[PDB]
């Protein structure tokens, strides 16, 4: 259904380079949300959809040396967002 | 591998379908045994691309493309006759590069939904909707609630005056004649984004907000399938299904659905399993007995359909299937869903005109051409590498065929290069790229272009560019990413790619 692992795999002070197993998700997920966030901060987190053929996201303009949490959202084609997000902490 | 073995999802009628499979035996001799095994799809084309799997396997057509682009189903061959037996409409969601591959079981399609207490005459007409939504409002109501997020809700008032998905014609889909931004989706979005605008529904709805605004009463209509039943008959909604709206006089065409079964290609009981489909399965006694175990809602055989329309709620489940489109079972499906999503988000927002938004996503799921990435290096779909004059113009001479299935098109014109990997998990793509760096380098010498490619231009032949990007110029994955990207900006290797890529980086940097 959703995917089962998320990393980082590049980054610059202010931009982050993830991936997500997207092979794990079915056939009936089309897009992916990806949710960014200071981790413990009051705002809002920001978002953006990805095409559910991607396995890859850029995450950019963030603060330098802060903790974000990074949220990762599968897209059903018919129910639209599910649940059991997966989600890392990482520090710029 | 043995001599039948029949595999079904769980949440259907195995059990019943275990009796006709009895009931087989009691006049064959024969065995069938129906096991419904957890992740059911997804083993299938693990098991099958060896062989030990079964020989009969029922899902959803739209699965059905993958596996025959694999090979792993054969080619059905029902009596003229049979064919007759079920609707005609049904046997068009069965087939593959025109040849058919399962036969047709049950089918499912998006009705209208309607509140017997709040709307006892549900509306006719799309364009009847803002009168009757003025109406309710005046009441603390409202008309129409329904999952406005994915274009599988909203395409069939899209589709009503013209759009379509994908052209289909002689059995085959072209994946170059995409009916997005025709005027008859242009019409139909129109009508839509206006419903919004004029805030006679809420760009917001997905598909929670909009199943609990009308279990509670909120509202007075929505649109919803088979599988929403269970939760209205729960709450206290006397409730309808219908027909669909139609839009400037024309049904709304609602994706279709049909549960099919499929046969083993690599298995030997091909007879005894067309023997079971076509003579105990598919007839009156054969559907009831699965029928009676869970429920198949609309059927694609014509006598035992007329049985279950007794149900009106059946009734109209089949005849929006039969006013709808079939499901594509291509891969390209996906950028379709995604890109009419973006237009619908951005048409109903004011970010973006109608126009714009609907040729935005026509130029997304319609197939483009072969990407430079340097003057002898070239990326792309399977779809272009088959387009021997348009590779000719660019003066591609050489392919590297990153794939399982792809045949090499034109061999003798060009050199191929072929390179075996699945895009999954488990494929050692990585323990390819030295012999693939050395074939891309051979070429360039002799003065020719390669043209990399694999299924969608996404993953493997992405994966296969940036190794050589990276082994020749001594960069890190992140810029050879960044290079490729700005020039196909859908390329995405895929988890353990990007690892094996890292891995690689390492290598060519030590």
């Amino acid at each position: 259904s959703v995917p089962t692992n998320l990393e980082v795999v590049a980054a610059t002070p202010t931009s982050l380079l993830i991936s997500w197993d997207a092979y794990s998700s079915s056939y009936y997920v089309y897009y992916y949300r990806i949710t960014y966030g200071e981790t413990g901060g009051n705002s809002p987190v920001q978002e953006f959809t990805v095409p559910g053929s991607k396995s890859t996201a850029t995450i950019s303009g963030l603060k330098p040396g802060v903790d974000y949490t990074i949220t990762v959202y599968a897209g059903h084609y018919l129910y639209g967002l599910l649940s059991s997000p997966i989600s890392i902490n990482y520090r710029t | 591998i043995e001599e039948l073995v029949i595999w079904i999802n769980g949440d259907k009628g195995y059990n019943g379908l275990a009796e006709v499979g009895k009931k087989f035996e009691k006049d064959t001799g024969i065995k069938v045994t129906v096991e419904h095994p957890d992740k059911l799809e997804e083993k299938f084309p693990q098991v099958a691309a060896t062989g030990d799997g079964p020989d009969i396997i029922f899902w959803a057509h739209d699965r059905f493309g993958g596996y025959a682009q694999s090979g792993l189903l054969a080619e059905i061959t029902p009596a003229a006759a049979f064919q007759d037996k079920l609707y005609p409409f049904t046997w068009d969601a069965v087939r593959y590069n025109g040849k058919l591959i399962a036969y047709p079981i049950a089918v499912e399609a998006l009705s209208l939904i309607y509140n017997k207490d709040l709307l006892p005459n549900p509306p006719k007409t799309w364009e009847e909707i803002p009168a009757l939504d003025k109406e309710l409002k005046a009441k603390g109501k409202s008309a129409l609630m329904f999952n406005l997020q994915e274009p599988y809700f909203t395409w069939p008032l899209i589709a009503a005056d013209g759009g379509y998905a994908f052209k289909y014609a002689a059995g085959k889909y072209d994946i170059k004649d995409v009916g997005v931004d025709n005027a008859g989706a242009k019409a139909g979005l129109t009508f839509l984004v206006d419903l919004i605008k004029n805030k006679h529904m809420n760009a917001d709805t997905d598909y929670s907000i909009a199943e609990a605004a009308f279990n509670k009463g909120e509202t007075a209509m929505t649109i919803n399938g088979p599988w929403a039943w269970s939760n209205i008959d729960t709450s206290a909604v006397n409730y309808g299904v219908t027909v669909l709206p139609t839009f400037k006089g024309q049904p709304s065409k609602p994706f279709v659905g049909v549960l099919s079964a499929g046969i083993n290609a690599a298995s030997p009981n091909k007879e005894l399993a067309k023997e079971f489909l076509e003579n105990y399965l598919l007839t009156d006694e054969g559907l009831e007995a699965v029928n009676k175990d869970k429920p198949l809602g609309a059927v694609a055989l014509k006598s035992y359909e007329e049985e279950l329309a007794k149900d009106p709620r059946i009734a109209a489940t089949m005849e929006n299937a039969q006013k709808g489109e079939i499901m594509p079972n291509i891969p390209q499906m996906s950028a379709f869903w995604y890109a009419v999503r973006t237009a619908v988000i951005n048409a109903a927002s004011g970010r973006q005109t109608v126009d714009a938004a609907l040729a935005a996503a026509q130029t997304n799921a319609a197939a483009g051409g072969p990407v430079e990435i340097l003057p002898f290096l070239y990326l792309g779909s399977a779809y272009h590498a088959s387009r021997k004059d348009m590779l000719d113009a660019l003066g591609i001479t050489a392919l590297i065929n990153v794939s399982a299935n792809c045949p090499n098109h034109f061999e003798g014109h060009y050199q191929y290069k072929s390179i075996p990997v699945e895009d999954n998990h488990k494929a050692d793509i990585s323990s390819w790229f030295n012999e693939a760096i050395d074939f891309i380098d051979s070429i360039k010498n002799a003065g020719g272009r390669v043209f990399v490619h694999s299924q969608a231009g996404i993953s493997r032949s992405a994966t296969i560019c940036l190794a050589y990007l990276m082994r020749t110029n001594r960069v890190k994955l992140d810029e050879a990413f960044e290079f490729v990207k700005q020039r196909r900006s859908i390329i995405s290797p895929n988890f353990s790619f990007m690892g094996q890529l890292l891995q690689f980086e390492s290598q060519v940097l030590a």
